[PDB]
């Protein structure tokens, strides 16, 4: 018979790397997921998402830097990570 | 073949997870801006034709409880599945508002093998949590 | 700016 | 000004965290040779990540261990694609 | 956006390839590894890496190996490739005579530890088992 | 078919 294994199609999409922090800020939310939901609005209706969720790890790393008074957490980085046993493509729309 | 399947009669469910406030006995403090997360992916996924549910403060229990219940459902006429998960967290762990529970745990309900309506079908957590207490410094460019 |  | 430490990695890993990965000792491990397949075959026109997703195809659709030791019999693999990466990679210019 | 991949050179493919380890470690001979290795071994040279195959590398050699192609100056490079053919664990690969952190071995590459690299991909490609769980599968 |  015809099998698939029982963990394909998931997609993990995290925050931050394994063993990181990741950055909230309390008055625009997360930056991952204000970055997710603006790329979704922007490219949703034409890219695959794992090339969504590469613009969102490039504006996670590139637009965004912590600020704090307190100098151990200040001027910090993130880089979101896309952990995908997906099997196909995921257009979130159809012809 | 090379694409999911994505015009089933419904693009499928969004299960929003948002927990703010936390137990005493947690050390964790009260997640400040995740309220904004929670009505921005609520947005953005209706427009995507999800049917979004957002649940809040959930104790470990009730997340492990819903997400069982979730996976009990008929998902024949859904295309996919999404759920999002806003809250404190370690490697591996997402907490829930009086404690931890595994990760592992909350996917494991949606195996290719333990929710059959969801079988060939994408099945994506979004996960907006700490994985660990490391901080990137970052290099300039 | 906080941590999760 | 300032990019993660840890951004633009790819992580293309042959199977799911805490699983078993299989290899063939005649035809070689079900992920490279998967790998070197996909890449052959797709590293003129598509962009790497979409190449590693075929990867995941081939592996989860087209392979099956066959053992005598039914503990090892008829068990199946998925890679584990993690991605840092900020750009789409494409092996050609 | 994509990665400019127009440098004078693609890059390295550095493949380790460890099939024989010391009875201490106790475990199996990885049958069927070089036929991995050499099909690696041409596919990047297809895809016109600069392949450098090693073989049978304790854990000391392979931490030596990638801090020393760390130092490199990879300035005209394009990118890297990492391909590790061994036994491993959750979060480890084997040396023939020995665990290693993953971790270990990648960070000689982050951003601002490998500047020559700094902003370009770096890849690691990792056929070894993390862990002893089986997937049993499901008909479809 | 072997496990690594």
């Amino acid at each position: 018979c015809h099998k698939i294994p029982v963990e394909a199609d998931f997609l993990y999409a995290y925050s931050t790397a394994p063993g990181y922090y990741s950055w909230r800020n309390s008055k625009d939310g997360s930056w991952f997921i204000q970055s997710l939901c603006a790329m979704l609005k922007q490219y949703a209706d034409k890219l695959e998402f794992m090339h969504i969720l590469t613009r969102v790890n490039r504006k996670v790393a590139t637009e965004f830097e912590s600020f704090s008074f307190d100098a151990t957490f200040h001027a910090k980085k993130q880089i979101p990570c896309i952990v995908s046993m997906l099997t196909k493509e995921l257009y979130f729309y159809h012809h | 073949d090379n694409s999911y399947k994505m015009d089933y009669p419904e693009m499928g469910l969004c299960i929003i997870i948002n927990n703010k406030n936390f137990h005493k006995s947690t050390g964790m403090t009260s997640r400040s801006g995740t309220d904004v997360d929670a009505a921005n992916l609520r947005e953005t996924f209706r427009n995507l034709k999800y049917e979004v549910r957002n649940k809040n403060d959930l104790t470990r229990e009730e997340i492990v409880e819903l997400m069982r219940d979730v996976s009990k459902e008929d998902h024949s006429k859904r295309s996919s599945f999404v759920c999002v998960l806003l809250s404190h967290g370690e490697e591996g762990i997402i907490f829930g508002t009086n404690g931890p529970v595994d990760l592992k745990k909350i996917t494991n309900f949606f195996r290719g093998d333990r929710c059959r309506s969801l079988t060939g079908k994408p099945k994506l957590f979004i996960i907006q949590a700490c994985r660990g207490t490391e901080l990137d410094c970052g290099i300039e460019t | 700016d906080m941590q999760x």
